[PDB]
RNA sequence: UAGCGCCGGCCAACUCCGUGCCAGCAGCCGCGGUAAUACGGAGGGCGCGAGCGUUACCCGGAUUCACUGGGCGUAAAGGG
RNA sequence: UGAAACUCAAAGGAAUUGACGGGGGCCCGCACAAGCGGUGGAGCAUGUGGUUUAAUUCGAAGCAACGCGAAGAACCUUACCAGGCCUUGACAUGCUAGGGAACCCGGGUGAAAGCCUGGGGUGCCCCGCGAGGGGAGCCCUAGCACAGGUGCUGCAUGGCCGUCGUCAGCUCGUGCCGUGAGGUGUUGGGUUAAGUCCCGCAACGAGCGCAACCCCCGCCGUUAGUUGCCAGCGGUUCGGCCGGGCACUCUAACGGGACUGCCCGCGAAAGCGGGAGGAAGGAGGGGACGACGUCUGGUCAGCAUGGCCCUUACGGCCUGGGCGACACACGUGCUACAAUGCCCACUACAAAGCGAUGCCACCCGGCAACGGGGAGCUAAUCGCAAAAAGGUGGGCCCAGUUCGGAUUGGGGUCUGCAACCCGACCCCAUGAAGCCGGAAUCGCUAGUAAUCGCGGAUCAGCCAUGCCGCGGUGAAUACG
């Protein structure tokens, strides 16, 4: 076993950096470590707004955010007060003026990190597993997606034995770089301990 | 089994992307999700908390879902609507009500003189033409009265008995009532109205007249004047009384309370 | 990596060359890297995510 | 005057406490060590009802002595 | 010839899928064989087992633990030990009583932490009449929800990793065969690095794997010519130094090229043996890339995490010690045992990197480690930087030796608050074991083995002879 991340694998090409800024060995730490403040921040707050992905940029002395989310609506809300409030937030934590995007991702569907998040989420509710991944992988196959594939780590319904549970449908060729493989992980804490899982959705190639 | 009888009693219901709903025992979200994705913001009154989680999981991906842990009985709703629907103009009612507390739900929401455009509803065929019927019909009674003095109703749909996957007992009739502005008929005392109502189909085989004045604690008192009423009101006691109407029934309320009230 | 220990390291111990450096997200004090102020585990991590600008798998 | 048996599959009738290979149940398959629809008790349900169960014996199911209506190369059964 | 009493709920027949066999057949891999160097012998470095100790913190245990976690233990690291000390606490969000708000500063104590203290107070926000003034702004000081734990289980788990193994396998859909479990495909012949292809065949396809898509090197085009380059010309202090060009090398972007594509023979085909052409010829060399799964595999000490436990101590500061012990025993390495060599002068030829709390040109002082002055460089410019083996010339002449450099004595430099336990380096003496290593055993099929240097991470300095990379010279053998 042991297979390499999908994402750091295809980093040159059919992927982008989640990060797209340039620092001078003098200065690469801070803006690295303000980066990481800044995910954590987003990931802690924008939970429930259906998060897929954190983009960060900057130019000179600036900073454009740029945050996908299946339910906007969510992140906005009322005359744009959340949005207005997160933004003097970000700028509180990092004083460069930041510039905060809300794009929404087209059919949540397509979306590794969100179909994994969603599976936790139904993990943590006491459903059951099998049926909740199958479930998961028709939903996405319905969707376009030429593949779909769904791991859960182990630890299964309070079980004391832990198991891998998985189900795939479709292609999901991990050997080749030009297959767009889009990949998520989430982690379900549970009463019983933690389950960690895994999408992989084959949507594409080149 | 449910795929399509959703969506047919959604489109008799005639939702679109400006109306609001509101929802009575979703359970799962089967009609909610229809409900969802045709209208705009919703409401739900759900109180069983086993299946709060799954009605969660079903509804996470929309964003115009409220859901209250009220019962619909001791939650007064004029505040739901007036604080939910805040912006929509027709507020109509879905739901699927569970045997026992179904002419309650009806009664308590007709009784509280809502806003509402209308409901459309899914019960049992056995209290359906008891709601929706003429007279003489063999289902004329006080619940056929309530329900077309306070609404205008009709039965719209026949959902058999093998369509469910649990094969259940009844066959069921999706009802659809259509508000009304104005009650059908003018009574000052409504609630002895009401209690006159019930009084002539207290025993469906007896005549009106003696359904009348066996029924009520001054009967006996007031046999005389019972009779004349209903002489003079040219709808007299000698017919059975699922033979009269709505407007019968208002002319003899109005003989009774305009003399004895 | 205990809390104390992640919070003493961050002030002036008296003298220069008691200062150390530890990972800025796990608080390792073994193997970090100046450039990334990141231990080999977490540099790997992020590395994998694409989080680090400019960063990807060698092959010569 | 309403009782009697049963509610794991045969076979119509399901939950909560008590117990923890103990006390026990059992026509067969079997159930009892911490979440027991299988033991004990309650609620409820099912069948029969001045009755309902148990034991004993006979025929059936048993084409399992095969006249109706079985078989004998390797399953028992071709004689040296 | 031929019972019964008593016991069990089975006893059996054929066939299917696996597991296994001191059954068989075929095939593969530095597995063996043919070679070339080693290890095991000596000294030292390092990691362990034991032993010792107040402590010698722990985890890793055939392959797949043992120059491993550790890409840097004198303090710090540090989790261990001996002492001195704190208990809403190093650290977070709060609650409730007034001192009362912030900050600056000075003595006792002293090994330091901590404690006791004495001073300028650093106050406004409202500016109610403005003189107390109730306020947010900070701050202590008690009462309390809480911190905290490298404390235990990897046999409750996540994530990540090792290993079989880059081995060639693991399955599914429809069809067909069978009463059925199931089979077929996926078996057979050939071929391949390969379940890679061809043929045969009730199978025809598909998915995860193999391959290819990606990167580096090998050849050539364009686009571009500074900090890189210099063929022709003009300068020239002889220096690509100047003016020039950018042709060539090169630097870094985009493409081309190699696919049994083309001829000859052979085979039914896959393909095989020769031949041009070509920089490369049949996978061109190397890397990234690790299937369903196996190992109760490894890690609660990177992190997260369910359960259990401590919460005036199993938490937290500080000084010193320890992790560096030593009757012994294993593993990985470094230097050698010499003349294909050792020492000393002169002269050459690289690549890939690194640097502003740094790289440090040059000059001067010292025999030197270095010190003082001092330019130039945020980098194709400046520097680290001497490349070494090599090639010349001189010496040694078979000797435990102009071999080997352990150990010890005596000076000295640098880092650092501090160099005793316990750093590195320079100099003068000292000059050990070692004359090629028993049984056994390891690596390697080509720019490889062997040998020679160079750079980097961590890092004040370094116990680095380690790890990751880079080039120089360059063997032998493979019948089976
Ligand atoms: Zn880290």
């Amino acid at each position: 076993g042991n297979k390499i991340h999908p994402i750091g694998f295809r980093l040159g090409i059919t992927r982008d950096w989640e990060s797209r800024w340039y620092a001078g060995k003098k200065q690469y730490r801070h803006l690295l470590l303000e980066d990481q403040r800044i995910r954590g921040l987003l990931e802690k707050e924008l939970y429930s707004a259906g998060l897929a992905r954190v983009d960060i940029e900057r130019a000179a002395d600036n900073v454009a955010v740029t945050v996908h989310v299946a339910k906007p609506g969510v992140v906005i809300g009322r005359g744009g007060e959340r949005i207005r409030v997160l933004r003097e937030e970000l700028a509180k934590l990092t004083g460069k003026n930041v510039a905060l995007n809300v794009q929404e991702v087209q059919n949540p569907n397509l979306s590794a990190p969100l179909v994994a998040q969603r599976v936790a989420e139904q993990i943590e509710r006491r459903f059951a597993v099998r049926r909740a991944i199958k479930q998961a992988v028709q939903r996405v196959m319905e969707s376009g997606a030429k593949g779909a594939k769904v791991i859960v780590s182990g630890r299964i319904g309070g079980a004391e034995q832990a198991r891998t549970e998985w189900a795939a449908q479709g292609r999901v060729p991990l050997h080749t770089l030009r297959a767009n493989i889009d990949y998520g992980f989430a982690l379900a804490r549970t009463t019983y301990g933690v389950l960690g899982v895994k999408a992989y959705i084959f949507l594409g190639e080149v | 089994i449910d795929t399509n009888i959703l969506n047919r009693i959604v489109d008799h219901a005639e939702v679109t992307e400006k109306t609001g709903v509101i929802e009575i025992g979703p359970g799962i979200g089967a009609l909610t999700e229809q409900l969802a994705k045709r209208a705009k913001k919703v409401v739900a009154f759900e109180i069983d908390q086993r299946l709060l989680p799954i009605l969660k999981d079903t509804l996470s991906p929309y964003e115009n879902v409220t859901v209250i842990h009220q019962d619909v009985l001791k939650a007064d709703v004029k505040s739901v609507i007036e604080e939910q629907f805040q912006d929509c103009d027709e507020i109509m009612v879905v739901a699927n009500l569970p045997y026992y507390v179904t002419t309650p739900i009806i009664m308590k929401l007709l009784e509280e003189h809502l806003p509402l455009k209308g409901i459309v509803v899914m019960l049992q065929k056995e209290v359906a033409e008891r709601m929706a019927a003429d007279p003489s019909s063999k289902e004329y009674g006080s619940l056929s009265i309530a329900v077309q003095f306070y609404t205008e109703a009709k039965t719209v749909m026949i959902v058999p008995k093998t369509v469910f996957v649990p094969q259940p007992n009844v066959d069921s009739a999706v009802i659809r009532l259509i508000l009304r502005d104005g009650p059908a008929v003018d009574v000052e005392n409504e609630s002895f109205f009401f209690q006159l109502i019930k009084a002539s189909f207290a025993q469906r085989r007896k005549t009106l007249l003696n359904n009348l004045v066996n029924n009520l604690p001054e009967g006996k008192a007031q046999k005389s004047t019972i009779e004349q009423v209903l002489e003079e009101t040219n709808i007299d006691g000698k017919r059975r009384g699922e033979s009269l109407s709505i407007e019968e029934f208002a002319a003899l309320s109005n003989g009774l309370y305009k003399a004895l009230f | 990596a205990r809390k104390a220990l992640i919070e003493k390291a961050k002030r002036t111990p008296k003298f220069k060359v008691r200062a150390y450096t530890r990972c800025v997200r796990c608080g390792r004090a073994r193997s970090v890297y100046r450039f990334f102020g990141l231990c080999r585990i977490c540099l790997r991590e992020l590395a994998h995510k694409g989080q680090l600008p400019g960063v990807r798998k060698a092959s010569w």
